[PDB]
């Protein structure tokens, strides 16, 4: 399915994605700007912070008492819509998702 | 053995030895998998090596790698003393305050590195087993196993490799002790050897890994030279004393199962799904936390102050965590596995580790597919902090091998 990443600079990136895969590991799989998922994608870090597209928040079931927890901590700016793109699996239902990648991950 | 403490119950006392374990001849994975046969409980208590608790599963090494309040990384290695004179920099530190010093430790040793060092990582492994490749034969841990990542790591930290035998010496006093030195002894002298090249550098900043480190900032702000020092203390570590050791337990059993070496021969797409399986049944690594308080953990009453090792070996060994674990299976379809930690201090060196692993079994088998273990040889293997093999002799014959 495709998953696109706007980075800081306002570059675009397409990739055609798998089910079962995170975001995450799509765009470090692929040198995808700024994203590090440093802890593995296990919900214990904030390096792989992203905005999902207002388009597409409803389409992903929300994070859990980790990932929460772990966006308070995030180094960019807290939007309403961000996610820690190794929590969401992609799937066909999300085809053409949008995520803005900030920054400063560490 | 050390005298059973009264709040530890005589029913959950099994005296394993990580530093030896009984059944260390049929394989060290194998000697610490003793541990889950069925008349094993999920958390005992050894009184070997000063006393401490052993978390057997995975279930129970996930969650106390997880729950970082009840276990801290403050004292994590196992001779009481050791895990007290531990202070290395995204490690000996619960995570409020650890967070900050993962990302400047990322910068020398994560995936911004190993593209930086991409086409030397290549090029050593081509040169090394092209040199052996027309012998017919090769002692793997002395000839490619320890130059292979440490030529690497020596080159990335701008360190003269006429140094290796002096700090690959100390790395293994502090992981498999052979009695000669304490743990405290061998951290001060690579912080003896490390002071001076810190402050050189920190005066003239460079490009190599040590300069970045001592002229790093945490979270807006610049680190010090103690800081500093702790930090690439652990990064020498890690880079002489992790993959050096899996790529022999990997090689070992290539050697010994020519139906795996044909798989990746056909389909060299795979050996990157094969690396991940053969970390998880070749795992090596096994420290632990302390408790912070008293606290119940399974039916099991801890009381602070309490060492408990959580082997990360141990949970892809599980089979309720993975269906006939000791069974290597290149497509196994769920390859679950802590090798690389758990929790907030999740390996940063795992990108620089994979790469050397699958440029290792990828390069080797294009140029001798074919090889076994040296007749009549019983490969011995060691325990400790961080598992390894002894010696590796192999043997081919150089008219199966070819030149790129
Ligand atoms: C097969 C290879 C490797 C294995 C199995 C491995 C395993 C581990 C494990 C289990 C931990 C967590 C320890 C704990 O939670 O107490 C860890 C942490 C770490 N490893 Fe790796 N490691 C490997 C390679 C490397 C390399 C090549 C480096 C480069 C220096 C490295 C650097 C680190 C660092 C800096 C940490 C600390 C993270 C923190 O404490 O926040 N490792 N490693
Ligand atoms: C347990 C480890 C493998 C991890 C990195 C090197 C090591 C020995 C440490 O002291 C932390
Ligand atoms: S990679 Fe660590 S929280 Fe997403």
């Amino acid at each position: 399915s495709k998953v696109v990443y706007v980075s800081h600079d306002g570059t675009r990136r397409e990739l055609d994605v798998a089910d079962g895969v995170s975001l995450m590991q799509a765009a470090v799989s692929n040198g995808i700007y700024d994203i590090v998922g440093d802890c593995g994608g296990s919900a214990s870090c904030a390096t792989c912070h992203v905005y999902v597209n207002e388009a597409f928040t409803d389409k992903v079931p929300a994070a859990n008492e980790r990932e929460i927890g772990m966006l308070e901590s995030v180094t960019a700016e807290l939007k309403p819509n961000s996610r820690l793109c190794c929590q969401i699996i992609m799937t066909p239902e999300l085809d053409g998702i949008v995520v803005d990648v900030p920054d400063r991950q560490w | 053995l050390a005298p059973l403490p009264p709040h530890v119950p005589e029913h959950l006392v099994f005296d394993f030895d990580m530093y030896n374990p009984s059944n260390l001849s049929a394989g060290v994975q194998e000697a610490w998998a003793v541990l889950q046969e069925s008349n094993v409980p999920d958390l005992v208590w050894t009184r070997c090596n000063g006393g401490h608790w052993i978390a057997t599963r995975g279930q129970l090494i996930r969650e106390a790698y997880e729950d970082y309040r009840h276990f801290s990384s403050e004292c994590p290695f196992i001779p009481r003393e050791a895990g007290e004179a531990y202070d290395f920099i995204p490690t000996s530190m619960d995570p409020p305050e650890q967070r900050q010093f993962r990302a400047l430790a990322n910068q020398v040793v994560g995936m911004p590195v190993v593209d930086k060092l991409e086409n030397r990582i290549q090029e050593l492994a081509c040169s090394l087993i092209e040199s052996l490749r027309p012998q017919g034969q090769c002692n793997f841990t002395e000839d490619y196993a320890e130059p292979f990542p440490i030529r690497i790591f020596m080159l990335l930290a701008g360190l003269p490799e006429e140094d290796i035998p002096h700090l690959k010496y100390l790395t293994d006093q502090m992981t498999r002790p052979d009695g000669s030195m304490t743990f405290a002894e061998a951290k001060e002298a690579l912080y003896d050897y490390l002071i001076p090249i810190i402050e050189q550098r920190r005066q003239k900043p460079g490009t190599d890994a040590i300069s970045i480190v001592a002229n790093g900032q945490v979270n807006g702000r610049p680190i010090t030279s103690d800081e500093a020092k702790r930090m690439c203390g652990l990064l020498l570590v890690g880079g002489l004393d992790t993959v050096v050791n899996f790529l022999s337990f990997s090689m070992e059993f290539l050697a010994k199962s020519p139906e795996h070496r044909q798989e990746l021969i056909q389909r060299p797409e795979r050996i990157p799904a094969a690396c991940e399986e053969l970390l998880r049944r070749f795992s090596l690594v096994a420290d632990g936390r302390i408790l912070t308080s008293d606290y119940e953990f399974h039916g099991v009453q801890l009381k602070k102050g309490d060492q408990i090792l959580l082997p990360q070996m141990l949970s892809g060994l599980d089979e309720r965590e993975n269906a006939c674990p000791m069974h290597v299976d290149f497509s196994r379809q769920k390859v679950s596995h802590t090798t690389f930690g758990h929790g907030s201090h999740l390996c940063l060196g795992q990108h620089l580790a994979r790469r050397e692993i699958i440029v290792t079994l990828k390069e080797w088998l294009t140029r001798i597919p074919d090889f076994s273990i040296a007749p009549g040889a019983q490969i011995q293997h060691k325990s400790g902090i961080v598992s390894g093999v002894q010696a590796l002799p192999l043997v081919w014959d150089p008219a199966t091998t070819k030149a790129v």
